[PDB]
């Protein structure tokens, strides 16, 4: 299967540079042109440019000519894009693609900010009193930057799970809730949320205890 | 650059309905037009290339037509997994440009939210802040009103909402509302209530707890 | 104030050696003799020996002559004792003490260190797990509510437990550890309060296990709300 | 070596009473005898030197007398903070030797225990073990019986007790009893009860919970 594996999310400072990688497999790297696309949050797609892996020839959207530099490593079937002179306007998801653009990478989230990394606090969401379903969750509060991942019981519990999109608080830190609804009668079942914030190297397991009196 | 327009940005239709998405160019693009599907996940796939040709794995209920400046994508009978944003893209001239996108959601029958309220944990509370969370689970349509009351006093400007993307199976939404208070303010008052107004509810539902005492 | 500050608790393997230190202050180190004492768990005091810091002369209880070696460092006002060829019978608290002289030849141990716990074992260090003991109000006519922390499966002794960083002491009972059949220790620390609910007060136990460098803060949720 | 004996190992007396602790030597020690106090926390202090002389800070209600082989430490009126173990020590001959010690506790009025039962946390339970804790708070005298019942079946050999030293203020004891079970065994049964017998209780008190609810 054709596959484009992009590097993970990155927080970088304004004025600095960042380099995104795109590791290909399943086809002959040198036989297909590679294109990069930008998508700002809640916005449309923008073509950045394309690179011919065999020689290294590039064409750029004029809007990105002083912004992006595309390179390849033929030995590892990997394309790179470097973004320089970063501003908050460069905060976006960036996709590598193969040329129509028939196959796409999963995207890399770049956050441009001078603010420091901060790991989340994880608090239980437990009801006060002891219907066919009860609800509990974890509040994942005061982290930066995106993203966090939340699983339940190490991934064994997926049914009834809603992990909400993070919202930026007025403090400039993110917060989200992850909730589970489960059979109201639960007696033999424990409920542990597993929170991972890679930017801060934070991993938190929080067992949610019932208020059963 | 060639401006690509998708006059309809937002669209909802019933399961089984026939849907048509519009794409117009600021000049003639001579059938050099592709269609892409982006899931809420953020993953992108090619649907159609050169106006009407189907990409591998694309079911035949997807079709495309047009010429000159005006093009159409048709979904003949709408399945639940067709929830996505659809983008057109011209390659008549560099730079490649994309339309603003059309977001597609499903019309289902009205479904009332299950409502749950969660007090702040002591673990959070000792650090000087209280988060109170109201959850609305699996409802339709998206439109919903959440009002916070503290000793029956309507709160304002101290809450934030987050809404899930439409579920791929049951086509419902869920919503969280978080009320944030200082420890001191929290400990002044007794009764904490979120009141929910929604079309599926005959009248507003209130969930509440009393902070000890 | 006269003070003898002893080194922290130590886990050491049988056949090995261990060196305990005793850092003095408040008096002139070289002007007072120092004695060492052993106390096995649940047992009486045993005199090991004494050292004259000024020259370094020693006298030993014959029972410890192949066991203990006493030294001093005058530059740091510190006395040391080294125990060799360790066995489980050397597991004990060891005290350094200051000897005072009164008349011609009246002697007593007028000031004591806080003691150093030596555990001799081949078993590895293990930090505790801390679980909540959650308050259930069984009746409406309860004059006291109770909660706590269970500090389970650690080795060796000791652990220290405080509540709300030491600000809560009234009503606290931290029980003696018991050795489980697994060879690991467990204890509970509980708090009781006059049942005025709990007030606006939260309850966090602070558990410190120095041997494993473990510090755990565990908030015990009161669950002092109700929907109805 | 000179054997030092304290014929009475354990002693209880009322607040305000006059207490005398005995120390005998296997030969004459010519008044070369000291007394030490060890608190429950393990801290040691000199009380008396050379039979009768008081150490700094020792209140005058402490006194010491004797000669030859037999010596006495007297506390004229017993305060609650005199709870401790008292040791004699000869320095007539090397090696210095100590008596076996005399533990002093207070006689107060009978006080019934407050009893509490605690189920295992889910946090513990998910790891495969269940600890059930029964607490007896602030009682006198020390003698107390705890029996565990599981679905009204008396448990044996699967619990351990711990008892605090006598409190320095109210002169009471507290006791914890921990019943340990596998997760599987715990989840077989429903009703968990500790039954408490004590002199201050007119009849046995049972505290219980049912698992699940």
């Amino acid at each position: 299967e054709v596959q484009l594996q992009q590097s993970g999310p990155d927080l970088v400072k304004p004025g600095a540079s960042v380099k995104i990688s795109c590791k290909t497999s399943g086809y002959t790297f040198t036989e297909y042109i590679m294109h990069w696309v930008k998508q700002s949050h809640g916005k449309s797609l923008e073509w950045i440019g394309g690179i011919i892996p065999n020689n290294g020839g590039t064409s750029y959207n004029q809007k990105f000519k002083d912004k992006a530099t595309m390179t390849v490593d033929k030995s590892s079937s990997t394309g790179y894009m470097e973004l320089r002179s970063l501003t908050s306007e460069d905060s976006a998801v960036y996709y590598c693609t193969r040329r129509a653009l028939d196959y796409w990478g999963q995207g890399t989230l770049v956050t441009v900010s001078s603010a420091s990394t901060k790991g989340p606090s994880v608090f239980p969401l437990a009801p006060c009193s002891r219907e066919s379903t009860a609800a509990l969750g974890c509040l994942v509060k005061d982290y930066f930057p995106e993203p966090v991942t939340v699983s339940w019981n190490s991934g064994a519990l997926t049914s009834g799970v809603h992990t909400f999109p993070a919202v930026l608080q007025s403090s400039g830190l993110y917060s989200l809730s992850s909730v589970v609804t489960v059979p109201s009668s639960f007696g033999t079942q424990t409920y542990t949320c597993n929170v991972d914030h890679k930017p801060s190297n934070t991993k938190v397991d929080k067992t949610v205890e019932r208020c059963s009196c | 650059d060639i401006q690509m327009t998708q006059t309809t940005s937002s669209l909802s239709a019933s399961l089984g309905d026939r849907v048509t998405i519009t794409c117009s160019a600021s000049q003639g693009i001579n059938n050099y037009l592709n269609w892409y599907q982006q899931k809420p996940d953020g993953t992108v796939k090619l649907l159609i290339y050169y106006t009407s040709s189907l990409h591998s794995g694309v079911p035949s209920r997807f079709s495309g037509s047009g010429s000159g400046t005006d093009y159409s994508l048709t979904i003949s009978n709408l399945e639940p997994e067709d929830i996505a944003t659809y983008y057109c893209q011209q390659y008549s001239n560099l730079p490649y440009t994309f339309g603003g996108g059309t977001k597609l959601e499903i019309k289902r029958t009205v479904a009332a939210p299950s409502v749950f309220i969660f007090p702040p944990s002591d673990e959070q509370l000792k650090s000087g802040t209280a988060s109170v969370v109201c959850l609305l689970n699996n409802f339709y349509p998206r439109e919903a009103k959440v009002q916070w009351k503290v000793d029956n006093a309507l709160q304002s400007g101290n809450s934030q909402e987050s809404v899930t993307e439409q579920d791929s199976k049951d086509s419902t939404y869920s919503l969280s509302s978080t009320l944030t208070l200082s420890k001191a303010d929290y400990e002044k008052h007794k009764v904490y209530a979120c009141e929910v107004t929604h079309q599926g509810l005959s009248s507003p539902v209130t969930k509440s707890f009393n902070r000890g005492e």
